[PDB]
Order: C-alpha cells, then structure tokens, then sequence
C-alpha cells in the first residue's frame, strides 16, 4: 500500500509514476545517468506514512550519492531534483508566480526592500518578468544550489522556509543595481546584466547577491585600515574594526607604524597587536568563529623577529597572537642584503624620520636614508644577518601557510596610484587589494582614509572569445559603481574612500578549466603567450568601461592622484623582466586609451584584482579563482549530505587538467602570475605550493623557499598570500 | 618540517 | 574441534564420515528396528552433504562418553538474595559445561529502596560467576544481561562497559540487552519524557511490559501521576541518544523489542511471556526465577540448536524431509542429554525447544541473482522463510502424532490455533506481496489437533565454525570480504567464498551496502514466520557519513525501521575501521 | 566518535 | 551508630542509660525471676559504669525488633562446584547482615588439574559476594581469604 503524509497532514497513497516521471524529466539530456539505480537506493527508505518532503529529499540525496567522474552529470540530476523541491518549498508549484506578484508579496512580508515597488512600476516588473528564464535553473550543478539553498536565496533561518528561486535572485539584484538609471537605458541594462549573470558570465560577491533587493545595505566586505603611532589612532582603528566586524567585514590592518618595544609605546606592539585581534573576534561565537584580519608590518621594523612567530602555537601566551595572519613587507634592498649576505637593520619608525614614508614611496630615498640611519650611532638598531631573518619569516610561512610577503616596491612603482600623492602601503586579508589609506585619530575623523574595495568576476570558462569582455566590462563595472552610492558607510572615513576613489576589484573565476580547454598548463610555460593576450582584454575592457562610465557621469573626484590622470598606463610601468617570458604583441588600442582616459577620465581607481574565490565558483561550477584544483572531485560536508562537485567537462578534459601536485614545482604558475601582474591595477593572492616528497627525505629545503620568493620578485610578482604543503 | 640549509653563493647569482 | 582426539599426545582417531554415521546412530538409537537404520541413513546423507549443519557440541560430543550438550541457557533472576544466590549457583554450573548465558536481571530493586545498594554490585557478581570457569578472568564462559529502558538505574546500567570509568560502576566482561516497547519509543518520537521507576515500587507494571500493552501504559501513566512513587524523568531523546552512543561505542549494548516478542510469538504471554534473550540474542523464550539452585517451581530455559544449508539445497521442497530429520535429531537429543539444573530439565521437558536456523544466505541470494541492500530479495525471502517454518511445524506437527505433544503445548499460541502468518507485523505487507504457497489452513487445524512435538522450532543465529566446515557464507550475514583469513598455529587460514568464480560481482559485500534499510526489511520478512528471534546486525561505515561520523538520527532511524517492520531484537552494531 | 545531533521533528513523522 | 535513632528524619529517641538497662533486661529476659533482675542490674552497672565492652550489633540492636546480631562468620569451602556456590550464597547471605568474613579456599585444587582454571575465578567470585551489599565499589562488606 505505502502511505503518503502531504504538506497539509492528508495521507494520501504513493504515486510512483509520478516520482518516475519527475526522475525522467531532471535525466533530460544527461548521459550515464541511471534512473532505476536512484528509485532503488531511495525507495528502500521510503516508510509506510513518510512525508512528501522525506521523498523528495530522499531520491534528491541518492542521486547526489551517485556523483562521480565517472558519472558526472548525476550532480545535474541532483541539482534539478534539488531545485523542483525548492519551487514546491517556496511557491506551492513548479512555475513561480508573475514577478510582480511576487515583489509585492514578498514587500508586505519585509522580505524585499520596498523602493523595488517604487523605483519600478507593475508594467515594468510585467516585462522583466519576459526576460526572465526560469529553465536557467536547470544549469546549476548540486553543489551550486546547496550553496544557494543555505547562502543566497531570501529564507527564514527559524522555520527553515524558502522564499525566492534563483531567477528571481538575479533579475532583481540587476533590478536594485541599475534602478536610478533614466527610462530610456534602464530596462536594457536590467536585462543584459541578468542575462550575463544568470549565464554565469559574470559572478558577484555572497553579501551582493544575499542582500541586493533586500532591506539590507551592508555590502562592504572588504576594509583596509591604516593605524597612526597613537593612543587616539590605535583607539580609532579598533574601533572601526568593532563596527565593520558586526557587519562581515574581513580587515587588513597596518600597523607598521607602532613604535618598537622600549621607545622614550614603552610596552610595544604586541600588547596593541593583541587588542586589535580581539576587536576583529568581537562579534565571532566563541573567539574564533567570525570575523577575520591580516596584519601588515615592514620587514626592517626593530620587533620583527618577535612579529614573525606571533602565531608558533609553541610559545609564551604574552608573545602569541595566533588569530589574525600577517603580510611582511619586503623591498628590493631587503632582498640585496639577501643575495649579498649582508645584515639588515632594524629601526623603530618613530626613530627614523622619512623612512617609513619613503619605504613605500620613494626606492632612492629609501636607500639613502637607510644607509645614513646605519651609520649614525645615536639611532637605536639592531644588527641581524638578511639570511637569518629571511629564513625565520619563510619557516614560520612554511609552518603556518599564514605568513604573507607584500612587496611595497612593486606595489607603487607598478601602480594606479602616485605613491607622492597617495602610497599603496597595505593589502587586505586575502592580499589581492592595495589601495591608499590615511590613519584616523578618532572613528569619526573625517581627514582619515579608510580604503574599501567592491568584488567581482568574470568567468574565463563562461566566454566563447575575449571580445565578449567589452559587453561584460561595461555591466560589471556600472553595477558595482551603482552599488557604491547604494551602500551604507558605518565610519566617515571609509566614505571617504569609496567616495573619493570608487576603487573596484574585478578578478577571473575558471582559469584553470579555461587553460585546459585551450590545451595549456601552468607549470611549463605554454599558457605564458595566452595569459598576456586574456589579461590585455580584461584590464583594455573593464579601462574601455569605466572611462565611458566618466564621459558619462564624471571621473572619480580624487582621480587626480593617479598615474592613470598623468597618462600612464599598466603597460608603461610593469616589470620589465616579463619582456623575457611572453612575445605576446598588444592587440588594443591602448594609445587612443591612454589620451581618452587622460582627458575623460576614469570613474573608478582601481578596476581589478585577482581574489581566491569558493562559493561564487562553485554556484558556476568552475574552478576556484585562478588557482588549479587540487583533484578532479571535490568534497565538502553537509548535514544533507556528502557534498561533491566535479570540475567542469571531466569527460573531455580530464588529461587537459594539470591538478595542484601534479606540477612539479612553482616556476610556470609565478610566471602566469607575473604576467597577469602587468596588467591587474591591485594584486593576486597568488600561492606557492611544495609537496614534501618530491623532496629528498622528505623535506622541503630552505634553499627551494627563497628561490621561489626571488623569482616572484623577479617577476614583478606584488604578494604572496597561502603557502600550501601537501599533507603526506 | 623544512631543511635549513642556505646556499648564499647560490643566491648571490640571482639578478633581481 | 571436531574429531575425537588426545589433546595430551596430538592424536586423532576418527575421520568426518565416522563422526557422521555415528552422530546419526546415537541420536536415532531408540528408534523402531522398521524404522531406525532408515533414519540413520538419510540423517547421514543430510549431514555429510552439508545440508544440516550442527553446533559444535553435538559434533564433538555425540558419539563419546559425554552428555554435556546444553550451550544456550536463559536464567530469569527475582528480586531475593535467595533468588540471585539461585541465578549464581546456576550459572557457574552451566559455564563449567561450556554454556553462553541469557540473565534476565531486570526485576532486581534500584538503588536506595527500603537491595538499598542496588543493581550493580549483584551484576558484577553474576559476572564472576559467568567467567568462575574461564582461564584469567576472560577466557571462556560468556553472557548478556537484560533490564527494561525505564528502570530507575538505567542510566547507570547503559555505560557498564564504557572503558572510562570508575571500578565500582563498570561491568564490562558481560553484554547487555536493552528492553524497550511501543510506548518507550513514542516518547522519543514526541521528544516527551521518560518515567523510570525501580519494578519493586510499580505493582503489575513489570509483568505488563512484557505480556500487555495496554496494561502497561494504563499502569505507567498512573505511576506517572502518583506523586508518592519514588521515580525519575529524563528526556526520552536523551535516554536513546546514551543508549545508541554506548551501542556504537562498544558494539555490544543490544536491543530487545519486548511488545513483538510477545504479540508475535509461539506462546500465550498471560501464560508463559517471552521476558529476555539468550547471549546472541535470537533465542525467545519463558522463564521463572528459582528461589535455590534446585528449586523444582524454577524454569531455566535450554534450546538445542542447528541450520539448513540455503546454498546446498537444489530446491525448496527438499526441506520437507531435512525438517524431518533436523526436529526428529534433536528432539532425541533433549532426552540424551544431561541436566545439571532441575530447572533447566523442567523447560527442556515441558516445552522441548528447538531453534533452527539457516547458513549461507548470502551466497543463496547471490545464486539467484537478488541482493541485500535494493528490496530485490524481498518475496524471494518470503518465499523461501515460508517454505522452512511451514516444514518445521509440519515435521514437529508429524512427530506429536508419533509421540505425542509436548507436555505444556497448551501454553502456546499453536494450541490455540494461532499461527506467525496471524500475528506478524501488519507493515510487512508493504515491502513483500508473495502469496503463501502452502497449506497453511489445514496445518492449522492440524496442529489444534496433534499438537507439536516442540513448542519452537526456528531461531536465527550467527555461525562460525559450522558455515567454515560447509564453506557457507555467515548465518544470514552478507561476508565482509571474498576471502576470510584466521590466525593457526599451522600458518594463515584463507576460505574464499563459495563459487567465487561465477558469482564475485552477483556477490554483496557487507560495506558495498549504502546503509541498513534493506538487510533490515530482510530479517522483518524473516521475523514473520520465525519463532523466535534473529542475530540482526547493523552496520556503519564513517566514510559514507559527512566529517567522517556516523550522526545519531541515522541511528536512530535505523532502529526506529527496526521496530516498525516488526523486527525483535539487534545483535551487534559493526563500525568499520578506517 | 558519533555526530550527536538529533533533529527531533524529522523524527515526530514517523509511524511506528 | 548506638542510639536508637530516625536515620531519615534526623531523629533520636533515647538515651545511654535506656540502652544499656534494656541490653541488659533483654539478654537476661529467660532468667528466673528468683535473680533475673539482680542480674539486670549488675550487668547494667558492669556496662555503663565501662568495665565491660559490648560490640556494635549489639549496642545498636538489642532492644530493638531486630534479630541480627552475628558479625563474625567462618567459612570453610570444598573443593567442588557445589561447595564453592553454597560458600558464595552463605557470604552474600551474612554480607546483607553487615558479618566480617573469614573464608577456607586453601582446599580449592590448583590451575591444570584433572577447576581446569583454578583457583583466582573462584577467589574473584567471593570478592563479589562479599562486596554484594555495598554502597558501590568497595564501602562495605568485608572477608579474609586463607
């Protein structure tokens, strides 16, 4: 007999044609993919009086059971199967009510943020809802709408109840992002936006699409903060960490700064250090599960080895500050020292006037400063050998994978910015931002400068031709240039920064996926040629974009403190040692560019960057950044389940792929690095990666270390954010 | 763990 | 083991074939001359062509000067020193003679009641007396300990093999089985609470859980409300949450479903309840407390066990005359036999107990192409479970004839025309819909009327020895592997599983099942011709299960289907390693 | 080691 | 542990001379009236005035319904099945009634004779009828083994 529980507590008899018929239609055009085999592993299961959604989540978890690279499309077989239980869950029926219908609903409930109904009238969502293509949801992979399920889609987290489907998500966050703009574009804009991300050509950030048509406007996740040698300065910066922490911000924090233990402040940096890390864990569960911070110091600062093993989970409680990671900031004469075999002074700033200041900004004054301060004997130092000191960083690297390298140098010679005018002397978290900053001496100072940065991507796997970049440039970077005038600013200071600059980082998702379908590597030097002609298309077309978005609405205020307001351009100041691994000729008119930006100008500062990315990748099912995947299948846990997703075409490209330790070492993928480097306005959280048995005993020797961080270097490579070691 | 041996006449080559 | 031998000098005596034949001439001595050589013959045949498996000590001991035969005994303890002196004195009795012990020590007083020390320290002395004949505190005599979920120490009983302890509150040389009902499991699907209650302050309560639903839940709630009981609440989730932890930790903390033992049994529970199992927990049958080790109102319950080899037969009619010459050997054997304890011959007479089961079900199943873990099994199960209980009663039903009933058949449910086929569980119905295809009517009247020879005939038990010596997979176990390795003194033993060659991809291997569902409808289909109860294991592999853990609601789902299909008792709980 | 989370509502469907 | 008490409620209900006037009345209660209460008082005399000493049983109990006075019991077992299970029973029995045991295990043939497994499983067998009646582990029950 087998009965049936309904939504509304009716028991009813089990229909298992209808459950056939439902397998038969989410099969639709998928191969190796065995519908009989889910109906047995499922229906064993089944119950006299089991509930509707007990069925369905069921056969939804025996076909994602099945996911294998073998049978790869059992992860669409999922997804669909996932994605009819969501339709049911969230609108009573497979096909979703008139758009309209749901906004006002969805409105009267506080679900959606009214202005919707405001800015647009009901014959205007009537013909979004035409644009509309509800069967894109059949595209998703299983891992894609888990994370849409428990991430992105409006719900109740107390009754577990599920508003939205995803094209209602992406036509409304396109809706939100263009709605001031005037009646003749709107709707047009509105549409190719949806289009290119219901597509995944394009792939925002997990605050953006959460939060955009939503009652919400905390938006910022990315804060840079810059700490004064001050009690008011370190009182403002922990302040403002507390308030962009409460909100989901991750922070990059300098606080170089700070003078050294024992200054005529007495007590040093450790103490304040220890402070900021409990302001960044303040909104966290239990002190650890939440907020997020990197901190920045400069390598010759006269606490550096204490700095160094701040997280050695082998120390004194009063020396360990284990929950924040770091970024050392390194130059070129740092590193002659290293080659040279010679020592390295270190200094407290505030005994060293100009230093600090010339460190980021100026190479030469740098070097003459630093020698004078040497040999003044009335400047307190201390002496330490470069070899010693760049081997206590790389082993603490190696042992944490959390010590991070910024080369300040690079950062500002090879920069959007004039470092006399506006210095990049910090990254963030993830160490692919580098952006200008101003110290505060009160959370409400209003001549301080905290940096921000709006993230997205485009999906290299997604785009048949690197043309289509210019469509993609121009949506990408007026809706997130919207989203600045959209969001809320907790502290003055970061207004002042998105405000005066409009910084923008937009990086690439599927690089490796789209190596491998062109039949290249990283680790060989054959994507070298491929890497500069992509890179050229996406920096010429997201400049192209944000150039007419100022013909258009007016360059940034602070645009005058650029290199680009000079008529320079990333291709006049790149590190020339590039020239020596790619011949790949410009294919754009970077000369008309360069006169059109510096009479136009550019509405936004910075344009790109190349950040590590996890859910937005997997919502693509594309690999993760520009990063190789580890393997061919990855897992994650659930409570629905043992999670997997195979990388995009296994079938045919499976020998194509060059997974993370099957390169046999660092050379090629720096090389990639560098030269995308040439044309990304910020950085890359580019990773190095050593497998100890391709090592004799066993060992990765120091010698491999510096090397890889010489030729990074070399390269013009700006940091270096995880050091990965193979486990085994 | 990592091997501490440091070439220096290895790494003075190097052309940075 | 099995050939007659000096263990002194390392010599053998006998081969396999005279171990056979005169198995068969002793246990069919007092037979007819018309009759007697005939029997001998086909018994032989049966044996030696491994279609009847017998246990260890009929093999070994049948034949020689021996009447040590009794392996399986059940001792129901009261609450009286008398009582647990009596229990004691019998246990160490019967594991001198190599017995494994079911105690029923449940009605023992909690601790704190007007006996004031409680359970536990007279559980560690049952355990003494369990390995009082073992080499060094552990090395031979074993048994499992039963108590009612709601008893007022259950808590403290549940972590008794739990390795991090304090002394005076582990016992953890014995196993334990758990005794829950309907109403028990209500509180956990509701997320209610659990009332525990010592049975020395709950008049009729004890005896209902076992013999009355109905009475029980009346008794309960109004214990419930009485304010003067003596009683503690936990949560229901709680309760089940430490028992499943305890079971999966240490494998051996078991679960007897006692309403089933009773609704569908081969005995009146207003008469003679099923009130506890055996060690390995597929034997179900009555007790009483003896108050002296020779107290003659006592009943200890025996069981004389054997198989039927599933892959040796060619079809299922041949257990017409295997069940003949299985109920009609070792129905000898119960007057062959010694019997240390009056009270123990008191059942064996009066009920004549029989528990035979099968070997080789795995590679059964392969042969015919079906599996454990899809449902495909499931009327080829039926069918095949129908055909064996149908021909043990029709053979127990022939030898009543012959030789009468036995002396308390009245006591069964038989004698009341009551069959398995009118009492299993009703949801059984939804995972099976093979007809009956034998002649279930006219053995009814048949048995109302000549009665049976034996008031049990079926029970399904774990096998070892007697599956390696017919190369047959495990009882009803899929094998873990194709071939089995065992550490001798005369290098490593291998045994590959039967026709390997033609069957290795037809064969299910124990992790190659996705989970418990499908073994599970398995032993519910067995369990509703079977008169007693089955060994049902339940596996988990971590590596199926998110971060590597097995969670808690898949543990108790799987015992939640467990009862729902009828299911009367678990054995083991396997985790595989690694 | 167990995951010992029990989600009682999933549970309260069942018919025993 | 003397005084005839409420151990519940926390409540006594005589004094040192009732209990020991009354231990005296009830020991010589069967004597002829002829000397029984110059008995009784002589023997109070002897005890209250300390130069006789009585154990705690009888301190705590004669007077009282109770008639469980033992508190030193010697135990000789066989060398047999039966021998060892009726040693077991009488410990568990006197154990309840809070006796000090001296057990005779010596007789108890060795491990390997022709009880296969000697001597120890049978000595752990009378531990735990000896500790039976405790609180949970060890507090209570006490024998010594020869």
């Amino acid at each position: 007999n087998l009965l049936v529980t309904k939504r509304d507590g009716s028991t009813e008899r089990i229909n298992l044609d209808k459950i056939h018929r439902v397998l038969d239609w989410a099969a639709e055009g998928l191969h190796n993919v065995s519908i009989s085999q889910v109906e047995l592993r499922s229906h064993i299961q089944f119950y006299d009086g089991i509930k509707t959604s007990d069925i369905h989540e069921t056969i939804i978890k025996a076909a994602a059971d099945l996911i294998s690279r073998d049978a790869p499309d059992y992860q669409y077989l999922a997804a669909r199967l996932a994605i009819f239980h969501l339709r049911k869950k969230a609108y009573g029926q497979f096909e979703p009510p008139a758009l309209y219908d749901h906004v006002v609903k969805m409105v009267e409930m506080g679900k959606y943020d009214n202005h919707l109904l405001e800015d647009y009238t009901e014959e205007e969502f009537k013909q979004m809802d035409t644009f509309i293509d509800h069967d894109r949801d059949m595209t998703f992979s299983y891992a894609a709408v888990k994370q849409l399920e428990g991430k992105y889609l409006v719900q109740n987290r107390v009754t577990g109840e599920i508003y939205e489907s995803a094209q209602f998500l992406y036509i409304l966050v396109a809706a939100c992002l263009f709605s001031n703009y005037p009646r003749e574009t709107r709707l047009q804009y509105v549409k190719r936006f949806y289009d290119a991300v219901s597509t995944f050509k394009i792939s925002l950030p997990t605050p953006i699409m959460s939060g955009v048509r939503t009652p919400t406007r905390q938006f910022s996740s990315c804060v840079l903060i810059e700490c004064g040698d001050s009690l008011d300065s370190i009182n403002a910066t922990s302040s403002a960490i507390v308030k962009y922490v409460s909100q989901r911000a991750g922070i990059g924090i300098n606080a170089g700064r700070i003078r050294a233990l024992g200054s005529p402040f007495h007590t040093g940096c450790i103490p304040f250090y220890k402070h900021f890390q409990t302001a960044v864990k303040s909104c966290s569960q239990g002190g650890v599960r939440g907020g997020a911070a990197t901190l920045f110091y400069p390598m010759w600062h006269l606490e550096v080895e204490s700095l160094l093993v701040l997280k050695n989970n082998r120390g004194v409680e009063g020396n360990r500050v284990r929950h924040m990671d770091y970024g050392v900031q390194i130059n070129k004469l740092m590193y002659t020292r290293l080659l040279k075999g010679e020592d390295i002074t270190l200094f407290s700033p505030s005994d060293v006037p100009g230093l600090y200041d010339a460190f980021f900004a100026d190479q030469e004054e740098f070097e003459r400063l630093y020698t004078k301060y040497e040999k003044d004997d009335s400047i307190r130092k201390q002496r330490v050998k470069a070899v010693e000191l760049f081997s206590l960083m790389m082993q603490e690297r190696a042992s944490t994978g959390r010590i991070y390298i910024q080369n300040v140098d690079h950062c500002n010679t090879h920069s959007p910015f004039d470092p006399a005018i506006a210095p990049v002397r910090q990254s963030n978290l993830c160490l692919e931002i580098a952006l200008p900053t101003k110290p505060l001496n009160d959370v409400n100072d209003e001549n301080g400068e905290i940096a921000l940065c709006t993230l997205s991507a485009f999906n290299l796997g997604a785009i048949n031709n690197l043309d289509e970049l210019e469509e993609l440039a121009i949506l990408a970077v007026r809706a997130l240039d919207a989203l600045l005038d959209y969001q809320d600013y907790p502290i003055p200071a970061a207004k002042r920064g998105a405000m005066g600059r409009r910084t923008l980082g937009i990086g690439v998702i599927n690089f490796a996926y789209y190596l491998a379908k062109h039949g290249k590597r990283y680790s060989d030097g054959s994507a070298n040629n491929l890497t500069h002609k992509t890179f050229e298309a996406i920096q010429y077309y997201l400049l192209k974009a944000s150039n007419e978005l100022a013909k258009e609405q007016g360059a940034c205020p602070w645009f005058n403190e650029t290199t680009y307001a000079k008529g320079i351009l990333p291709i006049d100041t790149y590190k020339k040692d590039l020239d020596t691994i790619a011949n790949e000729p410009l294919h754009y008119d970077w000369e008309a560019l360069r006169e059109s930006i510096k009479t136009h100008g550019l509405r936004n500062s910075t344009l790109s960057a190349l950040m590590p990315s996890e859910t937005s990748s997997q919502i693509s099912n594309a690999t993760n950044g520009i990063e190789p995947p580890r393997g061919y299948v990855s897992i994650k846990a659930s409570k629905d389940g043992i999670l997997r997703q195979v990388v995009p075409d296994y079938e045919h490209l499976h020998d194509a792929y060059e997974l993370l330790w099957e390169m046999p070492g660092n050379d090629g993928y720096l090389q990639l690095v560098g030269i995308m480097q040439k044309f990304i306005d910020q950085s890359i959280s580019a990773n190095t990666n050593y497998d100890p048995s391709r090592f004799p005993s066993g060992k990765v020797p120091m010698q491999q270390l510096l090397k890889d961080l010489l030729t990074a270097y070399k390269f013009g490579v700006k940091t270096l954010y995880y050091q990965n070691t193979r486990d085994g | 763990q990592i091997d501490s041996e440091v070439d220096t006449d290895d790494l003075s080559n190097f052309q940075l």
